[PDB]
């Protein structure tokens, strides 16, 4: 039809992108302790850490930079092309008769991941917009069903990056694991370039982030006949009265980010299933998979609690609040973070005595004799408190804040999700210290058995707690 | 973040005041 | 270049104490976890003890538990192995063999061994 | 706490013979994790046999690793005079890593 190929295009690089992010943040624990990096698996956790903070904080800067300059299309195609940059650097620290050219070589792979990070913000910030008026024409319905697609689409690539590309990263090679995220990096800058000249771009209209910034820099509020309209005054009031529960989500965003840096990290000293049984070197299960298990969780009860939960709830009221929906949420995410604490003592206590080898990925792990699906309850949790936390957090940000301030508010939320995972980095890299000596050694290849994650998960618990209860207090308060 | 796709169409699904 | 060379082996009377050192040379000992393996004469061989590459995992053989202590000294690149309540059954050769942390993990390497007689 | 028993003790094998000796284990051993050591008399032990199936650096093509789970076994095609030494069915797998009961090869 000529429109259909513009939103086919958005939605296979949406997939494409998101393949490969997820495929980069499922196993770079593991990449990082191996063979060229012998990291620890504080510094691994870290690496990760930052790497996804970056691409949340970029979210606002990413669609600032579309929106007030380069256009929206031009900064989403500058954006893989320079996310494509990044990647490539990933399979070429694998193979070892790259790596050598390349480069021990950590500014290699701290340039590749920040490249990766402004990629993937840039992206993330910018696709959704541009989806949205590559579809807002035909009508709302039309809008409706195009961002049903959309949310398949980065459902359906989540779910496969986590289970194929983790499983080839963990088990077959990395080599071949960090290449087809590139591959499909490059696919997907090749499908967007072509789509390009089937595209509706939209001139460069100026974000609300740059008026805002402006209403900061001060000429409530000052309003009226100053330099400044009625209108943005008020917009930006209403941001500044959303902050503050993003302010409060973001521990609940630092022990959410654990599940895939530090979880996995425990993952890899707890006793991995075998499920291969078959040929040398045999494949074991990707610690990954629980995340994608997870994932699978949320696309099991997404549509339950938007079709049996809250359509009961509604017609027999007693519908919790947005507010009351988040601490429920920080509540389980909380119980997550306690879970991990409980099972990471239990396992110190047992590899104290015992160990079971375990040669995932190319290193070899002193993991205790304990089953990895004692981790499985944890991620559920945190999966819970996804449904109950995130979606309500963005859905409270919606309703107190206008129509115009919509992929600004969004932004917000990226941008504080990415200052809870680099609160994380920077609360891992503090017990890291001597001073606490939390997680301070030099265990190379990660070997978190001389190391304290117990006591870091039973911190983060405790941060979790002390915001859900000053939450809850300034909830009462004010409602 | 697992739940992007939801958060990406959330003011559309559901109805929503306000936006 | 890689080898490994054991001192400390003796003459010892029964219920002292005695450090085995063992030099690390041609390669990172800070990485490549250590082991200590015994062999009594004519006898098989006997694992010990086992540290890690950060001295984070620390293991010993049921029958060595309670006296002897493993431990490395990465700067001056050696691995001590202190026994203490020493009998007469710890007679034997001790080497320290290195364990890989790498895609295969087993004893590359070997050192000659140093005989521990204790005896009167 | 897995014990490894090497079958047999201890025997004697022609010149140019089939050679086959057992390492059976109290539990289940991954395969990836149970080696095979070549110690000569007066000398130092050293890896023959890694993951139970591939052979180590200067191992002759003559021998071969076989089995998995718990027996295991190593084989000689033709047996050679540098060939007479003790074998030890080693796992490192679970802690603690015990070492097998050795098998001395000889000369017939």
């Amino acid at each position: 039809a000529g429109r259909r190929a513009a939103c086919g295009a958005v939605l296979l690089t949406e997939l494409l992108e998101r393949a490969a992010f997820y495929g980069i943040t499922s196993n770079l624990v593991l990449f990082l302790n191996g063979a060229p990096f012998c990291w620890e698996g504080a510094q691994a956790s870290e690496a990760l850490l930052l790497f996804m903070g970056l691409t949340y904080l970029g979210s606002p800067f990413g669609g600032w930079l579309a929106d007030a300059r380069l256009g929206r299309a031009r900064a989403i195609l500058l954006s893989l092309a320079l996310y494509l940059l990044g990647m490539l650097a990933f399979p070429l620290l694998a193979a070892p008769a790259t790596r050598a050219a390349l480069c021990c070589c950590s500014p290699a792979t701290f340039a590749g991941l920040v490249l990766v990070g402004l990629g993937v913000a840039t992206v993330k910030a910018n696709i959704t917009p541009f989806g949205a008026d590559q579809v807002k024409d035909r009508g709302p319905e039309a809008t409706r069903r195009f961002f049903n697609w959309f949310y398949w689409s980065i459902n359906l690539g989540a779910i496969l990056s986590l289970g194929g590309i983790a499983y080839i990263q963990q088990n077959v090679s990395f080599v071949t694991g960090y290449a087809i995220p590139t591959v499909c990096v490059g696919l997907a800058f090749v499908v967007f370039l072509c789509g390009q000249s089937v595209f509706i771009t939209k001139p460069p209209d100026g974000s609300a982030f740059t008026d805002m910034f402006k209403i900061l820099t001060y000429s409530c509020k000052m309003s009226h006949g100053g330099p400044f309209t009625e209108e943005k005054v008020e917009d930006v009031k209403a941001l500044v009265k959303i902050v503050p529960v993003f302010l409060a989500l973001i521990p609940y965003w630092t022990v959410y980010f654990q599940m895939q840096t530090t979880y996995v990290l425990q993952s890899l000293h707890l006793r991995i299933p075998e499920i291969s049984n078959i040929t040398t070197t045999p494949h074991t299960l990707p610690a990954a998979w629980l995340t994608m298990f997870d994932a699978v969780l949320i696309l099991l009860l997404i549509p339950l609690k938007d079709k049996l939960v809250d359509p009961i709830l509604r017609r027999h009221g007693l519908l919790p609040s947005s507010l009351k929906r988040i601490a429920v949420g920080m509540f389980f995410v909380m119980c997550s973070a306690f879970a991990a604490g409980i099972l990471e003592s239990k396992r110190l206590n047992l590899v104290k005595e015992k160990t079971i080898n375990q040669t995932i990925g190319n290193v070899v792990y002193h993991a205790a004799d304990l089953s990895l699906w004692w981790q499985v309850p944890q991620y559920l949790l945190i999966g819970i408190s996804e449904i109950f936390a995130s979606i309500a957090g963005l859905e409270f940000a919606y309703s107190a804040a206008p129509k115009s301030m919509q992929s600004a508010i969004m932004g917000l939320f990226f941008f504080f999700s990415g200052v809870g995972s680099f609160v994380g980095s920077g609360l891992l890299a503090l017990v890291s210290i001597k001073a606490i000596g939390w997680m301070s050694s030099h265990t190379d290849f990660g070997n978190i058995n001389g190391c304290y994650l117990n006591y870091y998960f039973f911190l983060l618990a405790a941060i979790q707690g002390a915001t859900l209860l000053l939450f809850l207090i300034i909830s009462v308060k004010y409602d | 973040m697992l739940s992007e796709g939801y958060l990406s169409g959330l003011e559309y699904w559901n109805d929503i005041h306000w936006n | 270049d890689v080898q490994l060379v054991e001192s400390g082996g003796g003459l010892v009377q029964p219920g002292g104490s005695r450090k085995l050192s063992c030099a690390a040379s041609g390669f990172t000992f800070s990485r490549f976890g250590m082991h200590w393996v015994r062999q009594a004469p004519e006898k098989g061989l006997e694992w010990v003890a086992y540290i890690s590459s950060g001295s984070s995992n620390i293991y010993y053989a049921d029958t060595v538990k309670g006296r002897f202590t493993i431990s490395r000294d990465n700067p001056k690149n050696t691995l001590f192995l202190q026994m203490t309540s020493l009998r007469s059954e710890d007679t034997a050769m001790y080497y320290c063999a290195r364990s890989t942390t790498i895609i295969r993990a087993f004893f590359d390497y070997w050192g000659q061994g140093t005989t521990l007689t204790v005896s009167s | 706490q897995i014990v490894l028993t090497q079958s047999p003790a201890i025997m004697s094998a022609s010149l140019g013979e089939r050679v086959t000796m057992t390492c059976t284990a109290s539990s289940g051993v991954s395969s990836s994790y149970l080696h095979w050591y070549q110690q000569k008399p007066g000398s130092s032990p050293r890896l023959w046999i890694y993951s139970t199936s591939n052979l180590a650096s200067g191992v002759p093509a003559r021998f071969s690793g076989s089995g998995s789970g718990t027996s295991y076994s190593l084989t000689i095609s033709s047996m050679e005079a540098e060939d007479a030494a003790t074998y030890y069915c080693h796992q490192y797998h679970r802690s603690p890593w015990a070492f097998g009961g050795g098998t001395k090869l000889e000369i017939k």
